[PDB]
């Protein structure tokens, strides 16, 4: 019966102040004990703690952000915010709001802490980035099999989506009638600020002489769409 | 420091 | 702050086993530890709370115990939806603080990756720049290493790595891993190479072109 839910901007500028809301129900901020925290998931990593406030508006933060974090409570309107001031790409992930139960209480009387050991329930979680980078459509290259990229009778190509912003990229293989061996790589981050990715397919050596393959990009962000022949170089067929 | 409710 | 270290850090298995994972704080945090299961695209759910209190409605599969600086974590008979990431966290001291995560994928018999190497496209070199892609496809465990050398100089801030989930089918990962030079510094060097490191390889294989040999 307990909700909660993040809002916010998807998308911040560095030196920026980012105001993150959860909207809870199922439970009131004003109940003996009851927390509400914030943690943060960025990509591919860990979860990190960054603070929690309670019902008696007694509140903790992380040591290393507590001079960027501020966090109140509106017991009125069943919210929780989380400010976080001079932001900077560092600060790119997922952030979660999360209840923690107070002590069980009989006829009013705390008789137990141990239902508190724990963050019992999780919002839905909203994604942050932090970037200056202005939106960009990508360039694609080419991956060209080789015998350098050829194991057996099974030949490996692709092609480089690379310098575009922001995320996120669909890429297929001939209109979608090429699925089987497809790999296409999660997006990385460059130092540049631009997001880059590789789509690659194994397919057999013999068919690179009759059967044609394209890679259809597409990058709606920018509007910008893509459809590019990969072949062997001129040094093979 | 301790959590609010180690003491 | 309190350190937690999880292990392992990655874990191999199959429906219907036993596995347990441990957790070990810098110091003791009593039973103030609780355990939460991460799937993809999803946030963390609670299974165990104050170190051995199954959270209600968590499948009776799931346990824990432990005090002071040593917990575990056990899901008796291990199911598909069970194959994620696990964390614990401890509450005793401010700042709370959660543990590196452990993932549990799907196990399968090891297999060696296939290297591949792509040279940079004539495209890209008069756009300016110069991007080498080296494949590592179809292996299992997912645990790789690759090395870049240019020339015999290892190359060290230059290459970045990407990693799919695990293939739904055959169970194994692919990995990619570009290296990033200028056109001008690409041109100024012969040989490219990634080493690859991996338990299906009974020694390190080395994949590479020579842009100076045509």
């Amino acid at each position: 019966r307990i909700t909660l839910k993040e809002s916010g901007p998807p998308l911040v500028k560095p030196t920026q102040t980012l105001t993150l809301t959860c909207s809870f129900s199922g439970f009131s901020l004003s109940d003996f004990g009851v927390g509400v925290g914030w943690i943060r998931q960025p990509p591919g990593k860990a979860l990190e703690w960054l603070a929690i406030i309670y019902s008696d508006d007694d509140k903790r933060y992380s040591p290393s952000l507590n001079t960027r974090l501020t966090i109140t409570k509106d017991t009125s309107k069943n919210q929780v915010v989380l400010v976080m001031t001079r932001v900077s790409p560092v600060d790119t992930a997922t952030y979660f709001c999360a209840h923690r139960r107070g002590p069980t209480t009989l006829f009013g009387v705390p008789i137990a802490r141990g239902p508190v050991n724990a963050m019992d329930v999780w919002g839905q979680g909203i994604t942050v980035t932090i970037s200056s980078t202005s939106t960009k459509g990508p360039s694609v290259f080419p991956l060209a099999p080789s015998s350098k990229s050829t194991s057996g009778g099974t030949a490996a190509l692709g092609c480089l989506v690379k310098d575009y912003f922001p995320e996120p990229v669909t890429v297929s293989w001939n209109s979608g009638a090429l699925t089987s061996g497809v790999h296409t790589f999660p997006a990385v981050l460059q130092s540049s600020g631009l997001y880059s990715l590789s789509s690659v397919v194994t397919v057999p050596s013999s068919s690179l002489g009759t059967q044609t393959y394209i890679c259809n990009v597409n990058h709606k962000p920018s509007n910008t769409k893509v459809d590019k022949k990969v072949e062997p170089k001129s040094c093979d067929k | 420091e301790l959590d609010k409710w180690a003491s | 702050a309190l350190q937690l270290t999880q292990s392992p850090s990655s874990l191999s298995a199959s429906v219907g086993d036993r596995i347990t994972i441990t957790c070990r704080a810098s110091q003791g945090v009593t039973s103030a530890l609780a355990w939460y299961r991460q799937k993809p695209g999803s946030p963390p759910q609670l299974l165990i709370y104050d170190a051995s209190s199954l959270e209600s409605g968590v499948p009776s599969r799931f346990s824990g115990s432990g005090s002071g600086t040593e917990f575990t974590l056990t899901i008796s008979t291990l199911r598909p939806e069970d194959f994620a990431t696990y964390y614990c966290q401890q509450l005793h001291f401010y700042p709370h603080t959660f543990g590196g995560g452990t993932r549990v994928d799907v196990r399968r018999t090891v297999a060696a990756p296939s290297v591949f190497i792509f040279p940079p496209s004539d495209e890209q070199l008069k756009s300016g720049t110069a991007s080498v892609v080296c494949l590592l496809n179809n292996f299992y465990p997912r645990e790789a290493k690759v090395q870049w050398k240019v020339d015999n100089a290892l190359q060290s801030g230059n290459s970045q790595e990407s990693v799919t989930e695990q293939d739904s089918k055959d169970s194994t990962y692919s990995l990619s891993s570009t290296l990033t030079l200028s056109k001008a510094d690409y041109e100024k060097h012969k040989v490219y190479a990634c080493e690859v490191t991996h338990q299906g390889l009974s020694s390190p294989v080395t994949k590479s072109f020579n842009r100076g040999e045509c």
